RNA sequence: ACUGCUUGGGAGUGCAGUGUCAAGCUGGCAGGUAUGUGUCUGCCAAAGUUAAAUACAGAGUAGGAAGACCGAUAGCGAACAAGUA
């Protein structure tokens, strides 16, 4: 970690001290992927099929309806960015 | 790992097999009783994390509950005072609808103790959260040191108090910190201390 | 009351620090958007049972109003703005 | 002590200070600032000109700690060196060093004549103090 | 609870320097730090 | 089914929640293990000398 | 999202209803002004128990210590067969 120099402000304002660059523990394993819960999630889309929401956005995507599914889908999620990821893995079930 | 798959089955409630199942069911339990005993839950691997356990004495229960905004029970639907407390169709229950089932089950069923419960399906009427009562006098709980807290007679409705985790839900618990400092004991509580007038004995 | 479609006033840009014509607009108030910060309490405000929460003024005893005048040089885009008396019908010409 | 209250005094004065006529009551004006901005009017803006209005940016969740700057002066940098160790300071020599935070201030304003050197240690400065405190021979460190 | 202390000392190249536009640089450099990027 | 040291399943017909089975056989069809539903728990049961055996 | 209550919480503090409804292969939530985006920081929700320090603001049980308090029109309604007549 970037040493913090001993004036009050700047780009590193601290105390001197030095500092400890740490951070494994358990909470940091969630920023990794879960290889097998996926294995069982792609299991479970392939026997429940799609959802209505998730058909009716792919019925778009067939057509150059790019704008309108993550904008159907965000109104659908609410998140804009779980908007784009839900179209953007489609994108992909669909390919 | 056959809760994942499980658990991971019923995050497709809007799966058309899902869909299907959870279809039947609220057409079978509309012909069932605001309360109905299973001897096992509909949703075992649910159930269990809110720590049901096939063991003797735990129960589980599909109670009912209508859906839709509380009508406040004024009469002729006329409402006194100011213009503000005025409104009969547009206020909404302050009480959870799992907080609502829990206490339905916990009060027709004092022998219990109500655990948790989930939901577990919902038509377009009705509601139905499967509770898992615990029988506090049930050896089996008794002697279990996971389960027999229950049996504590501080916990008797708990339910009835808002102690169960519906009734943390809307009684604002699921958040720490500066989103329920107003909140935080307890509403009376965050009132009690803030309303007090304090007299420091010398001042 | 009849007013010069141009106008040489004074201006205070760097630019200017000069009398130019100006290019005159009448002043009309700009919509009342909605997120405002004003507006987004009164209807927060709104929201609920009590009715109307706020007064509504109903009563105009004013039947003309200041005409204020947008102007700007031909040098440069700032808009200086200056008041009028009070006219029933002005219009610019 | 009700000794010396004037209750005491007008007892047997039979309005007890309120007048004969125009009757000691209750709240002859409204309760509290009622009417600050009617029949309390010419009181308010009188006395409390500013009380009506809103006059600058919010600033939701207002942390102070953050915000803590307290100031010390040249003029006052003798209040923390000792008088002991003040004794000799020429700017040339040795100095008393003086941490501020430990003192608990952190800017320090360059007001009044300093003229015994010291190596001030401090969060902030002013542009006056860091240059009249070179001026006498001293020095402000910064630290944080 | 253990903590830094100093005795006293000559000053020595502080002399020179003024710490304010050493503050200030500094305490600048970080409040336009976002408006330098644009320009 | 998942260690695929299976070499062969059996899935029973009838379940409470079928959701607990609905599963399996998408399951044993992922790892390429030989999987049969079949017409009762009960049977599955006294089979394995259970009452019922969601599956085998 | 809408509605409603709620909050100091302010383009939403918490909640509820209804609709909608995730993510976990640049995860999620918080970071007190909305949005899209990029960094960084703390965290890891939707299951559970848990003493002590705290309340007793018209409770009780069993005791105790008091008072710059009242002193029989006072102090509790009740110094008495008083929540009695
Ligand atoms: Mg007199
Ligand atoms: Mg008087
Ligand atoms: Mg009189
Ligand atoms: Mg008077
Ligand atoms: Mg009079
Ligand atoms: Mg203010
Ligand atoms: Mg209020
Ligand atoms: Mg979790
Ligand atoms: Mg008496
Ligand atoms: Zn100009």
């Amino acid at each position: 970690p970037a040493p913090r120099t001993g004036i009050i402000a700047g780009f590193n304002k601290g105390h001197k001290t030095t500092r400890r660059a740490r951070a494994p523990s358990s909470n940091d394993r969630y920023a990794l992927p879960h290889k097998k819960l996926r294995a069982v999630k792609a299991i479970i889309t392939d026997l429940v099929g799609l959802s209505p929401m998730e058909r009716r956005v792919q019925e778009l995507l067939r057509v150059g309806k790019d704008k309108r599914a993550l904008k159907f889908c965000k109104k659908r999620l609410g998140n804009f960015k779980a908007a784009k990821k839900r179209r953007a893995k489609m994108e992909e079930a669909l390919r | 790992g056959a809760f994942m798959y499980l658990n991971e089955l019923w995050k497709k409630k809007s799966s058309d097999v899902m869909r299907f199942i959870q279809r039947v069911r609220a057409w079978e339990f509309r012909h069932q009783h605001t309360v109905v005993r299973l001897r096992r839950p509909t949703r075992p691997e649910k159930a269990r994390m809110l720590g049901y356990k096939t063991k003797q004495g735990f129960s589980v229960f599909r109670v009912r509950v209508r859906r839709g905004g509380r009508k406040r029970p004024v009469h002729k639907g006329i409402t006194y005072g100011k213009p503000k407390t005025s409104g009969v169709l547009g206020v909404k229950l302050n009480k959870n609808s799992r907080a609502i089932a829990e206490q339905r089950l916990g009060k027709k069923y004092g022998n219990l103790r109500v655990l948790n419960s989930y939901w577990v399906n919902a038509d377009s009427t009705f509601v139905w959260y499967e509770v898992v009562a615990v029988d506090p006098m049930c050896r089996t709980i008794r002697r279990d040191p996971r389960i027999n807290w229950i049996v504590n007679a501080v916990h008797k409705h708990r339910e009835q108090r808002g102690l169960t985790s519906a009734g943390r839900k809307h009684r604002g618990l699921r958040h720490k910190g500066h989103k329920a400092s107003k909140l935080r004991p307890s509403v009376r509580a965050a009132w009690r201390r803030n309303n007090r007038m304090v007299f420091l004995r010398k001042r | 009351v009849n007013y010069p479609k141009k106008k040489t006033m004074y201006c205070p840009d760097a630019r200017c620090k000069a009398h130019k014509s100006f290019k005159v607009v009448q002043y009309k108030a700009g919509k009342a958007r909605l997120y405002a910060r004003g507006k987004r309490r009164y209807d927060r405000k709104q929201s609920g049972y009590g009715g109307q929460t706020k007064p509504i003024f109903h009563k105009k005893a004013k039947t003309t109003k200041k005409i204020v005048l947008k102007l700007q040089c031909s040098n440069c885009k700032s808009i200086i703005q200056n008041v009028l008396k009070r006219t029933k019908h002005f219009e610019l010409n | 002590p009700t000794r010396f209250k004037k209750t005491r005094h007008q007892r047997g004065s039979t309005f007890c200070g309120y007048g004969r006529v125009g009757k000691h009551r209750k709240h002859p004006s409204g309760r509290g600032n009622a009417g600050g901005q009617h029949h309390h009017r010419i009181n308010f803006d009188k006395y409390h000109p500013g009380y009506f209005g809103k006059c600058g940016m919010n600033h939701y969740h207002l942390k102070k700690n953050p915000l803590w700057k307290p100031t010390i002066n040249l003029n006052n940098l003798a209040k923390l060196i000792a008088k002991d160790e003040a004794l000799k300071a020429k700017k040339g020599e040795t100095l008393p060093v003086v941490d501020l935070l430990a003192n608990g201030y952190s800017k320090l304003l360059g007001n009044g004549h300093l003229q015994t050197p010291c190596i001030v240690k401090a969060r902030w400065v002013s542009k006056l103090a860091d240059k009249k405190i070179r001026k006498a021979g001293g020095a402000v460190v910064l630290q944080a | 609870t253990p903590a830094p202390e100093a005795p006293r000392k000559v000053t020595e190249e502080e002399r020179t320097k003024n710490v304010y536009k050493f503050l200030k640089k500094n305490h600048s450099a970080v409040r336009f730090f976002g408006i330098r990027r644009a320009r | 089914i998942e260690k695929k040291t299976a070499r062969l399943v059996m899935i029973a017909n009838n379940v409470d929640p079928i959701e607990l089975v609905l599963w399996m056989p998408t399951l044993c069809r992922a790892n390429k293990v030989p999987y049969a539903i079949v017409k009762d728990k009960a049977r599955l049961g006294d089979a394995v000398g259970r009452k019922t055996a969601t599956c085998v």
